[PDB]
Protein backbone atom coordinates (compact mmCIF):
# COMPACT_ATOMS: atom_id res chain seq x y z
CA UNK A 1 0.00 0.00 0.00
CA UNK A 2 1.50 3.32 -1.19
CA UNK A 3 -0.37 5.83 0.99
CA UNK A 4 -0.08 9.04 -1.07
CA UNK A 5 -1.15 12.36 0.53
CA UNK A 6 -1.04 15.95 -0.80
CA UNK A 7 -2.09 18.97 1.30
CA UNK A 8 -3.32 22.34 -0.01
CA UNK A 9 -5.13 25.50 1.17
CA UNK A 10 -2.46 27.10 3.37
CA UNK A 11 -1.52 30.77 3.21
CA UNK A 12 -0.45 34.01 4.89
CA UNK A 13 -3.30 35.53 6.95
CA UNK A 14 -3.90 38.21 9.61
CA UNK A 15 -4.77 37.51 13.30
CA UNK A 16 -8.44 36.46 13.60
CA UNK A 17 -8.36 35.21 9.98
CA UNK A 18 -9.38 31.91 8.38
CA UNK A 19 -8.17 29.09 6.11
CA UNK A 20 -9.61 25.82 4.80
CA UNK A 21 -6.89 23.19 4.41
CA UNK A 22 -7.56 20.16 2.23
CA UNK A 23 -5.64 16.92 1.63
CA UNK A 24 -6.09 14.70 -1.42
CA UNK A 25 -5.54 10.96 -0.90
CA UNK A 26 -4.74 8.11 -3.32
CA UNK A 27 -3.27 4.57 -3.34
CA UNK A 28 -5.45 3.21 -0.49
CA UNK A 29 -9.05 2.84 0.70
CA UNK A 30 -9.47 6.40 2.11
CA UNK A 31 -13.01 5.54 3.32
CA UNK A 32 -11.54 2.94 5.77
CA UNK A 33 -8.58 5.05 7.03
CA UNK A 34 -8.20 7.04 10.27
CA UNK A 35 -6.94 10.53 9.30
CA UNK A 36 -4.92 12.98 11.40
CA UNK A 37 -3.67 16.58 11.06
CA UNK A 38 -0.30 17.43 12.64
CA UNK A 39 1.58 20.75 12.67
CA UNK A 40 5.31 21.53 12.82
CA UNK A 41 6.96 24.98 13.04
CA UNK A 42 10.77 25.50 12.85
CA UNK A 43 12.51 25.19 16.24
CA UNK A 44 9.39 23.70 17.93
CA UNK A 45 8.07 20.26 18.77
CA UNK A 46 5.67 18.26 16.58
CA UNK A 47 2.07 19.09 17.59
CA UNK A 48 -1.02 16.97 17.00
CA UNK A 49 -3.96 19.12 15.80
CA UNK A 50 -6.92 16.79 15.20
CA UNK A 51 -7.88 13.19 14.31
CA UNK A 52 -11.01 11.94 12.50
CA UNK A 53 -12.29 8.35 12.24
CA UNK A 54 -12.95 6.69 8.86
CA UNK A 55 -16.75 7.33 8.71
CA UNK A 56 -16.25 10.93 10.01
CA UNK A 57 -18.46 10.64 13.15
CA UNK A 58 -15.60 10.47 15.72
CA UNK A 59 -13.42 13.60 15.92
CA UNK A 60 -10.80 14.61 18.51
CA UNK A 61 -8.87 17.88 18.95
CA UNK A 62 -5.89 19.32 20.80
CA UNK A 63 -6.81 21.79 23.59
CA UNK A 64 -4.84 24.53 21.74
CA UNK A 65 -7.24 24.35 18.71
CA UNK A 66 -10.55 23.34 20.42
CA UNK A 67 -13.52 25.50 19.31
CA UNK A 68 -11.50 27.22 16.52
CA UNK A 69 -10.53 24.38 14.13
CA UNK A 70 -12.90 21.76 12.68
CA UNK A 71 -11.80 18.51 10.99
CA UNK A 72 -13.96 16.83 8.32
CA UNK A 73 -13.80 14.52 5.32
CA UNK A 74 -15.51 13.63 2.05
CA UNK A 75 -14.93 9.89 1.53
CA UNK A 76 -16.54 9.95 -1.96
CA UNK A 77 -13.90 12.52 -3.10
CA UNK A 78 -10.94 11.01 -1.12
CA UNK A 79 -10.39 14.36 0.64
CA UNK A 80 -9.66 15.35 4.25
CA UNK A 81 -10.35 18.94 5.42
CA UNK A 82 -9.35 21.29 8.25
CA UNK A 83 -11.43 24.46 8.62
CA UNK A 84 -9.30 26.94 10.60
CA UNK A 85 -10.98 30.01 12.18
CA UNK A 86 -9.82 32.69 14.66
CA UNK A 87 -6.19 32.14 13.62
CA UNK A 88 -3.45 33.31 16.04
CA UNK A 89 0.34 33.91 15.43
CA UNK A 90 1.09 30.72 17.44
CA UNK A 91 -0.83 28.65 14.80
CA UNK A 92 1.98 29.41 12.29
CA UNK A 93 3.35 26.04 11.09
CA UNK A 94 3.47 23.50 8.28
CA UNK A 95 0.23 21.50 8.57
CA UNK A 96 0.35 17.94 7.26
CA UNK A 97 -1.88 14.87 7.06
CA UNK A 98 -0.76 11.45 8.33
CA UNK A 99 -2.14 7.93 7.96
CA UNK A 100 -0.58 4.53 8.78
CA UNK A 101 2.91 6.02 9.37
CA UNK A 102 2.95 7.94 6.04
CA UNK A 103 2.57 11.70 5.71
CA UNK A 104 2.06 14.32 3.01
CA UNK A 105 4.58 17.13 2.32
CA UNK A 106 2.25 19.62 4.09
CA UNK A 107 0.97 23.14 3.52
CA UNK A 108 2.33 26.33 5.11
CA UNK A 109 0.07 28.38 7.40
CA UNK A 110 1.45 31.79 8.50
CA UNK A 111 -0.41 34.20 10.81
CA UNK A 112 1.15 37.69 11.12
CA UNK A 113 -0.05 41.30 11.65
CA UNK B 1 3.55 11.60 28.54
CA UNK B 2 5.14 10.67 31.90
CA UNK B 3 7.87 7.97 31.65
CA UNK B 4 8.18 7.50 35.45
CA UNK B 5 4.44 6.64 35.61
CA UNK B 6 5.13 3.85 33.03
CA UNK B 7 7.68 2.10 35.35
CA UNK B 8 6.24 -1.26 36.52
CA UNK B 9 3.22 -0.91 34.14
CA UNK B 10 3.50 -4.56 32.96
CA UNK B 11 2.39 -7.65 34.91
CA UNK B 12 3.31 -11.33 34.49
CA UNK B 13 6.40 -13.46 33.88
CA UNK B 14 5.88 -17.41 32.67
CA UNK B 15 2.79 -16.55 30.55
CA UNK B 16 3.58 -13.13 28.90
CA UNK B 17 4.01 -9.49 29.88
CA UNK B 18 0.75 -7.59 29.61
CA UNK B 19 -0.27 -3.93 29.73
CA UNK B 20 -3.53 -2.66 31.22
CA UNK B 21 -5.54 -0.87 28.49
CA UNK B 22 -8.92 0.90 28.70
CA UNK B 23 -11.06 0.67 25.55
CA UNK B 24 -14.31 2.42 24.59
CA UNK B 25 -16.89 4.70 26.20
CA UNK B 26 -17.40 4.01 29.05
CA UNK B 27 -13.99 2.29 29.37
CA UNK B 28 -13.63 -1.52 29.47
CA UNK B 29 -10.34 -2.65 31.01
CA UNK B 30 -8.42 -5.39 29.20
CA UNK B 31 -5.10 -7.16 29.84
CA UNK B 32 -3.03 -6.89 26.63
CA UNK B 33 0.13 -8.86 25.70
CA UNK B 34 3.00 -6.55 24.66
CA UNK B 35 4.20 -8.05 21.36
CA UNK B 36 7.07 -6.54 19.33
CA UNK B 37 6.74 -9.45 16.78
CA UNK B 38 3.33 -8.44 15.34
CA UNK B 39 1.54 -5.23 14.26
CA UNK B 40 -2.21 -5.61 15.05
CA UNK B 41 -4.05 -4.43 18.14
CA UNK B 42 -6.38 -7.42 18.66
CA UNK B 43 -8.64 -8.24 21.64
CA UNK B 44 -11.18 -10.91 22.63
CA UNK B 45 -14.73 -10.11 21.42
CA UNK B 46 -16.67 -13.15 22.78
CA UNK B 47 -16.67 -15.20 26.04
CA UNK B 48 -14.37 -18.19 25.19
CA UNK B 49 -12.74 -20.47 27.86
CA UNK B 50 -9.35 -19.45 29.40
CA UNK B 51 -10.29 -15.68 29.50
CA UNK B 52 -12.11 -13.80 32.29
CA UNK B 53 -13.15 -10.62 30.44
CA UNK B 54 -13.50 -9.44 26.83
CA UNK B 55 -14.22 -6.23 24.89
CA UNK B 56 -17.97 -5.93 24.20
CA UNK B 57 -18.20 -3.53 21.22
CA UNK B 58 -21.97 -3.08 21.78
CA UNK B 59 -21.27 -1.43 25.20
CA UNK B 60 -18.98 1.28 23.69
CA UNK B 61 -20.84 4.36 22.40
CA UNK B 62 -17.70 5.54 20.51
CA UNK B 63 -16.99 2.17 18.76
CA UNK B 64 -17.28 2.19 14.95
CA UNK B 65 -17.15 -0.89 12.70
CA UNK B 66 -15.04 -0.69 9.51
CA UNK B 67 -17.37 -3.26 7.85
CA UNK B 68 -14.68 -5.91 7.28
CA UNK B 69 -13.02 -8.82 9.06
CA UNK B 70 -9.41 -9.86 9.39
CA UNK B 71 -8.07 -13.43 9.66
CA UNK B 72 -4.52 -13.86 11.01
CA UNK B 73 -2.94 -17.33 10.73
CA UNK B 74 0.27 -18.53 12.47
CA UNK B 75 2.14 -21.89 12.38
CA UNK B 76 0.60 -23.26 15.61
CA UNK B 77 -2.79 -21.43 15.58
CA UNK B 78 -4.99 -18.59 14.25
CA UNK B 79 -7.83 -16.09 14.83
CA UNK B 80 -10.55 -14.11 12.99
CA UNK B 81 -12.01 -10.78 14.14
CA UNK B 82 -14.08 -7.73 13.17
CA UNK B 83 -11.96 -4.63 12.42
CA UNK B 84 -13.19 -1.44 14.09
CA UNK B 85 -12.11 1.87 15.57
CA UNK B 86 -12.40 3.15 19.15
CA UNK B 87 -10.91 5.39 21.83
CA UNK B 88 -8.18 3.85 24.00
CA UNK B 89 -6.68 5.04 27.31
CA UNK B 90 -3.40 3.76 28.84
CA UNK B 91 -3.78 4.86 32.50
CA UNK B 92 -0.14 4.07 33.47
CA UNK B 93 1.63 6.77 31.40
CA UNK B 94 -1.00 8.95 29.67
CA UNK B 95 -4.05 11.00 30.79
CA UNK B 96 -5.87 11.32 27.39
CA UNK B 97 -7.68 8.93 25.00
CA UNK B 98 -6.47 8.10 21.46
CA UNK B 99 -8.43 6.94 18.42
CA UNK B 100 -7.00 3.62 17.17
CA UNK B 101 -7.85 0.62 15.01
CA UNK B 102 -8.94 -2.52 16.89
CA UNK B 103 -9.56 -6.14 15.82
CA UNK B 104 -12.23 -7.85 17.98
CA UNK B 105 -11.73 -11.62 17.90
CA UNK B 106 -14.90 -13.72 17.42
CA UNK B 107 -13.13 -17.07 16.79
CA UNK B 108 -9.72 -18.72 17.23
CA UNK B 109 -7.81 -22.01 17.46
CA UNK B 110 -4.85 -22.47 19.87
CA UNK B 111 -4.65 -18.70 20.61
CA UNK B 112 -6.14 -18.09 24.09
CA UNK B 113 -4.37 -20.61 26.39
CA UNK B 114 -4.01 -13.91 31.98
CA UNK B 115 -4.03 -11.60 28.90
CA UNK B 116 -7.18 -11.26 26.69
CA UNK B 117 -5.60 -9.34 23.77
CA UNK B 118 -2.35 -8.55 21.95
CA UNK B 119 -0.71 -5.18 21.27
CA UNK B 120 1.38 -5.53 18.11
CA UNK B 121 4.25 -3.00 18.30
CA UNK B 122 6.11 -4.00 15.08
CA UNK B 123 6.02 -1.97 11.82
CA UNK B 124 3.15 -1.18 9.41
CA UNK B 125 4.53 -3.82 6.95
CA UNK B 126 3.20 -6.72 9.10
CA UNK B 127 -0.29 -5.23 9.78
CA UNK B 128 -3.27 -7.24 8.47
CA UNK B 129 -5.20 -7.26 6.27
CA UNK B 130 -2.76 -4.59 4.96
CA UNK B 131 -0.11 -2.03 5.88
CA UNK B 132 -2.70 0.75 5.34
CA UNK B 133 -4.38 -0.33 8.63
CA UNK B 134 -2.74 2.19 10.98
CA UNK B 135 -0.91 0.46 13.85
CA UNK B 136 -1.44 1.33 17.51
CA UNK B 137 2.03 2.85 17.98
CA UNK B 138 1.71 4.96 14.79
CA UNK B 139 -1.60 6.33 16.15
CA UNK B 140 -0.03 6.95 19.59
CA UNK B 141 3.15 8.65 18.27
CA UNK B 142 1.06 11.07 16.23
CA UNK B 143 -1.84 11.68 18.65
CA UNK B 144 0.22 11.82 21.92
CA UNK B 145 3.17 14.04 20.71
CA UNK B 146 5.73 11.40 21.77
CA UNK B 147 8.98 10.45 20.00
CA UNK B 148 8.91 7.42 17.68
CA UNK B 149 10.62 5.27 20.34
CA UNK B 150 9.56 2.75 22.94
CA UNK B 151 11.54 0.59 25.36
CA UNK B 152 10.82 -2.62 27.26
CA UNK B 153 12.10 -4.29 30.42
CA UNK B 154 11.06 -7.77 31.59
CA UNK B 155 11.78 -8.58 35.27
CA UNK B 156 10.15 -12.07 35.53
CA UNK B 157 13.42 -14.08 35.74
CA UNK B 158 8.38 -8.49 39.45
CA UNK B 159 6.46 -7.60 36.26
CA UNK B 160 8.10 -5.18 33.81
CA UNK B 161 7.97 -1.78 32.10
CA UNK B 162 6.85 -0.59 28.65
CA UNK B 163 8.00 3.04 28.30
CA UNK B 164 6.08 4.46 25.30
CA UNK B 165 7.89 7.54 23.89
CA UNK B 166 11.45 7.14 25.19
CA UNK B 167 14.02 5.77 27.61
CA UNK B 168 13.66 5.82 31.42
CA UNK B 169 17.12 6.21 33.11
CA UNK B 170 16.12 4.36 36.35
CA UNK B 171 15.52 1.08 34.38
CA UNK B 172 19.22 0.57 33.49
CA UNK B 173 22.83 1.02 34.58
CA UNK B 174 25.81 1.24 32.23
CA UNK B 175 25.87 2.01 28.51
CA UNK B 176 23.21 1.44 25.85
CA UNK B 177 24.60 -0.39 22.80
CA UNK B 178 22.75 0.15 19.51
CA UNK B 179 22.49 -2.29 16.60
CA UNK B 180 20.91 -1.18 13.28
CA UNK B 181 17.45 -2.33 12.25
CA UNK B 182 18.27 -4.13 8.98
CA UNK B 183 14.64 -4.25 7.79
CA UNK B 184 11.55 -2.48 9.21
CA UNK B 185 8.85 -5.17 9.52
CA UNK B 186 9.74 -7.23 12.58
CA UNK B 187 12.62 -5.69 14.54
CA UNK B 188 15.17 -7.44 12.36
CA UNK B 189 18.79 -7.04 13.52
CA UNK B 190 22.10 -8.55 12.36
CA UNK B 191 23.68 -11.39 14.40
CA UNK B 192 27.40 -11.85 13.67
CA UNK B 193 28.36 -14.70 16.01
CA UNK B 194 27.12 -17.04 18.77
CA UNK B 195 29.55 -17.95 21.57
CA UNK B 196 29.06 -20.72 24.19
CA UNK B 197 31.35 -20.51 27.27
CA UNK B 198 34.03 -18.57 25.35
CA UNK B 199 33.87 -20.83 22.23
CA UNK B 200 32.44 -19.48 18.97
CA UNK B 201 30.23 -21.86 16.96
CA UNK B 202 31.85 -22.87 13.64
CA UNK B 203 29.02 -21.56 11.41
CA UNK B 204 28.71 -19.05 8.58
CA UNK B 205 27.08 -15.87 9.98
CA UNK B 206 24.33 -16.22 7.29
CA UNK B 207 23.04 -19.23 9.33
CA UNK B 208 22.06 -16.77 12.14
CA UNK B 209 20.04 -14.49 9.80
CA UNK B 210 18.30 -17.41 7.91
CA UNK B 211 15.14 -15.57 6.86
CA UNK B 212 15.72 -13.13 9.78
CA UNK B 213 17.09 -12.53 13.31
CA UNK B 214 14.37 -10.62 15.23
CA UNK B 215 13.70 -9.12 18.70
CA UNK B 216 10.26 -10.41 19.74
CA UNK B 217 8.65 -9.79 23.16
CA UNK B 218 5.75 -12.08 22.08
CA UNK B 219 7.98 -15.18 21.84
CA UNK B 220 8.77 -17.01 25.10
CA UNK B 221 12.04 -18.75 24.15
CA UNK B 222 15.27 -18.06 22.30
CA UNK B 223 14.27 -19.72 19.01
CA UNK B 224 17.20 -20.74 16.77
CA UNK B 225 17.20 -22.27 13.26
CA UNK B 226 17.67 -26.08 13.45
CA UNK B 227 21.35 -26.06 12.37
CA UNK B 228 22.20 -23.28 14.87
CA UNK B 229 20.12 -24.97 17.61
CA UNK B 230 22.03 -28.27 17.06
CA UNK B 231 25.36 -26.39 17.33
CA UNK B 232 24.30 -24.57 20.55
CA UNK B 233 23.11 -27.85 22.16
CA UNK B 234 26.43 -29.56 21.32
CA UNK B 235 28.43 -26.59 22.68
CA UNK B 236 26.37 -26.38 25.94
CA UNK B 237 26.75 -30.18 26.44
CA UNK B 238 30.55 -30.09 25.88
CA UNK B 239 31.08 -27.00 28.08
CA UNK B 240 28.85 -28.34 30.93
CA UNK B 241 31.52 -30.96 32.02
CA UNK B 242 29.11 -32.74 34.50
CA UNK B 243 27.19 -35.95 33.42
CA UNK B 244 25.26 -35.27 30.21
CA UNK B 245 21.69 -33.98 29.74
CA UNK B 246 18.92 -36.07 28.19
CA UNK B 247 17.85 -35.53 24.57
CA UNK B 248 14.36 -34.86 26.02
CA UNK B 249 15.76 -31.85 27.95
CA UNK B 250 17.10 -30.29 24.71
CA UNK B 251 13.86 -30.95 22.75
CA UNK B 252 11.63 -29.84 25.71
CA UNK B 253 9.84 -33.19 26.36
CA UNK B 254 11.52 -33.76 29.79
CA UNK B 255 12.50 -31.60 32.81
CA UNK B 256 15.94 -31.72 34.44
CA UNK B 257 15.58 -31.69 38.26
CA UNK B 258 17.90 -31.16 41.26
CA UNK B 259 17.29 -31.08 45.05
CA UNK B 260 21.63 -26.94 41.07
CA UNK B 261 25.25 -26.13 40.05
CA UNK B 262 25.08 -22.84 38.07
CA UNK B 263 28.90 -22.63 37.90
CA UNK B 264 28.91 -25.84 35.79
CA UNK B 265 26.82 -24.36 32.90
CA UNK B 266 28.32 -22.00 30.28
CA UNK B 267 27.37 -18.45 29.30
CA UNK B 268 25.71 -17.85 25.90
CA UNK B 269 26.79 -14.63 24.10
CA UNK B 270 25.13 -13.18 20.95
CA UNK B 271 27.28 -10.69 18.99
CA UNK B 272 25.38 -7.82 17.30
CA UNK B 273 26.80 -5.35 14.78
CA UNK B 274 27.30 -1.80 16.09
CA UNK B 275 26.04 1.25 14.10
CA UNK B 276 29.72 1.41 13.10
CA UNK B 277 30.04 -1.83 11.05
CA UNK B 278 33.72 -2.32 12.06
CA UNK B 279 32.62 -2.89 15.68
CA UNK B 280 30.22 -5.20 17.49
CA UNK B 281 28.95 -5.75 21.02
CA UNK B 282 27.74 -8.91 22.74
CA UNK B 283 24.62 -9.59 24.81
CA UNK B 284 25.35 -12.44 27.23
CA UNK B 285 22.86 -14.61 29.13
CA UNK B 286 23.97 -16.69 32.14
CA UNK B 287 22.65 -20.29 32.78
CA UNK B 288 19.85 -18.93 35.02
CA UNK B 289 18.11 -17.35 31.95
CA UNK B 290 18.20 -20.44 29.64
CA UNK B 291 17.80 -23.18 32.35
CA UNK B 292 14.35 -21.99 33.42
CA UNK B 293 12.60 -23.08 36.68
CA UNK B 294 9.25 -24.93 36.40
CA UNK B 295 13.62 -27.77 41.80
CA UNK B 296 12.92 -28.71 38.14
CA UNK B 297 14.00 -26.81 35.00
CA UNK B 298 13.19 -26.62 31.29
CA UNK B 299 15.52 -25.60 28.47
CA UNK B 300 14.94 -21.95 27.49
CA UNK B 301 16.06 -22.38 23.83
CA UNK B 302 14.07 -24.21 21.10
CA UNK B 303 14.39 -24.96 17.38
CA UNK B 304 12.71 -23.06 14.56
CA UNK B 305 12.36 -23.42 10.79
CA UNK B 306 12.48 -19.76 9.83
CA UNK B 307 13.79 -16.92 11.98
CA UNK B 308 16.19 -16.64 14.89
CA UNK B 309 13.78 -15.18 17.49
CA UNK B 310 15.38 -13.25 20.39
CA UNK B 311 12.44 -13.94 22.72
CA UNK B 312 11.72 -13.42 26.43
CA UNK B 313 14.53 -15.87 27.41
CA UNK B 314 17.01 -13.18 26.29
CA UNK B 315 14.85 -10.03 26.79
CA UNK B 316 14.51 -10.84 30.53
CA UNK B 317 18.24 -9.95 30.86
CA UNK B 318 18.08 -6.52 29.11
CA UNK B 319 16.38 -3.16 28.85
CA UNK B 320 15.60 -3.16 25.11
CA UNK B 321 15.08 0.19 23.32
CA UNK B 322 13.06 0.02 20.08
CA UNK B 323 14.36 3.25 18.54
CA UNK B 324 12.22 3.40 15.38
CA UNK B 325 13.10 7.12 14.83
CA UNK B 326 16.83 6.28 14.37
CA UNK B 327 16.34 2.75 12.87
CA UNK B 328 18.12 0.93 15.71
CA UNK B 329 17.59 -1.41 18.68
CA UNK B 330 19.36 -0.48 21.94
CA UNK B 331 20.48 -2.97 24.63
CA UNK B 332 21.49 -2.33 28.26
CA UNK B 333 21.80 -4.76 31.19
CA UNK B 334 18.73 -4.88 33.49
CA UNK B 335 19.31 -4.27 37.25
CA UNK B 336 16.16 -6.36 37.95
CA UNK B 337 17.71 -9.32 36.03
CA UNK B 338 19.19 -10.80 39.24
CA UNK B 339 18.66 -14.26 40.81
CA UNK B 340 20.16 -15.33 44.18
CA UNK B 341 22.37 -12.20 44.34
CA UNK B 342 23.92 -12.75 40.87
CA UNK B 343 23.41 -10.68 37.70
CA UNK B 344 22.02 -13.17 35.13
CA UNK B 345 22.97 -11.05 32.07
CA UNK B 346 26.00 -9.09 30.82
CA UNK B 347 26.70 -6.59 28.02
CA UNK B 348 30.18 -5.64 26.73
CA UNK B 349 32.20 -4.22 23.84
CA UNK B 350 33.58 -3.11 21.51
CA UNK B 351 34.82 -6.13 19.49
CA UNK B 352 36.30 -6.26 15.97
CA UNK B 353 34.24 -7.58 13.00
CA UNK B 354 37.25 -7.92 10.60
CA UNK B 355 37.00 -11.76 10.52
CA UNK B 356 33.25 -11.89 9.68
CA UNK B 357 31.62 -10.64 6.44
CA UNK B 358 30.29 -7.08 5.97
CA UNK B 359 26.65 -8.24 5.43
CA UNK B 360 25.58 -11.43 7.28
CA UNK B 361 21.94 -10.92 6.10
CA UNK B 362 21.30 -12.64 2.69
C1 LIG C 1 3.35 -17.13 16.53
C2 LIG C 1 3.20 -16.04 17.60
S1 LIG C 1 4.78 -15.17 17.83
C3 LIG C 1 4.29 -13.53 18.23
N1 LIG C 1 5.30 -12.63 18.34
N2 LIG C 1 3.07 -13.17 18.40
C4 LIG C 1 1.84 -13.95 18.32
C5 LIG C 1 0.73 -12.96 17.89
C6 LIG C 1 1.45 -14.67 19.63
C7 LIG C 1 2.27 -14.61 20.76
C8 LIG C 1 1.97 -15.26 21.96
N3 LIG C 1 2.90 -15.13 23.01
C9 LIG C 1 2.69 -15.22 24.35
O1 LIG C 1 1.62 -15.41 24.89
C10 LIG C 1 3.89 -15.04 25.19
C11 LIG C 1 4.02 -15.66 26.45
C12 LIG C 1 5.21 -15.45 27.16
C13 LIG C 1 6.20 -14.62 26.62
C14 LIG C 1 6.00 -14.05 25.37
N4 LIG C 1 4.88 -14.27 24.71
O2 LIG C 1 7.36 -14.38 27.29
C15 LIG C 1 7.37 -14.55 28.71
C16 LIG C 1 6.64 -15.85 29.08
O3 LIG C 1 5.38 -16.01 28.39
C17 LIG C 1 0.81 -16.05 22.03
C18 LIG C 1 -0.02 -16.13 20.92
C19 LIG C 1 0.29 -15.47 19.74
F1 LIG C 1 -0.58 -15.62 18.73
C20 LIG C 1 2.08 -15.03 17.22
F2 LIG C 1 2.45 -14.40 16.02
Amino acid sequence: AQVQLQESGGGLVQPGGSLRLSCAASGFTFSSAIMTWVRQAPGKGREWVSTIGSDGSITTYADSVKGRFTISRDNARNTLYLQMNSLKPEDTAVYYCTSAGRRGPGTQVTVSS
Amino acid sequence: ANFLAMVDNLQGDGRGYYLEMLIGTPPQKLQILVDTGSSNFAVAGTPHSYIDTYFDTERSSTYRSKGFDVTVKYTQGSWTGFVGEDLVTIPKGFNTSFLVNIATIFESENFFLKWNGILGLAYATLAKPSSSLETFFDSLVTQANIPNVFSMQMCGANGGSLVLGGIEPSLYKGDIWYTPIKEEWYYQIEILKLEIGGQSLNLDCREYNADKAIVDSGTTLLRLPQKVFDAVVEAVARASLIPEFSDGFWTGSQLACWTTPWSYFPKISIYLRDENSSRSFRITILPQLYIQPMECYRFGISPSTNALVIGATVMEGFYVIFDRAQKRVGFAASPCAEIAGAAVSEISGPFSTEDVASNCVP
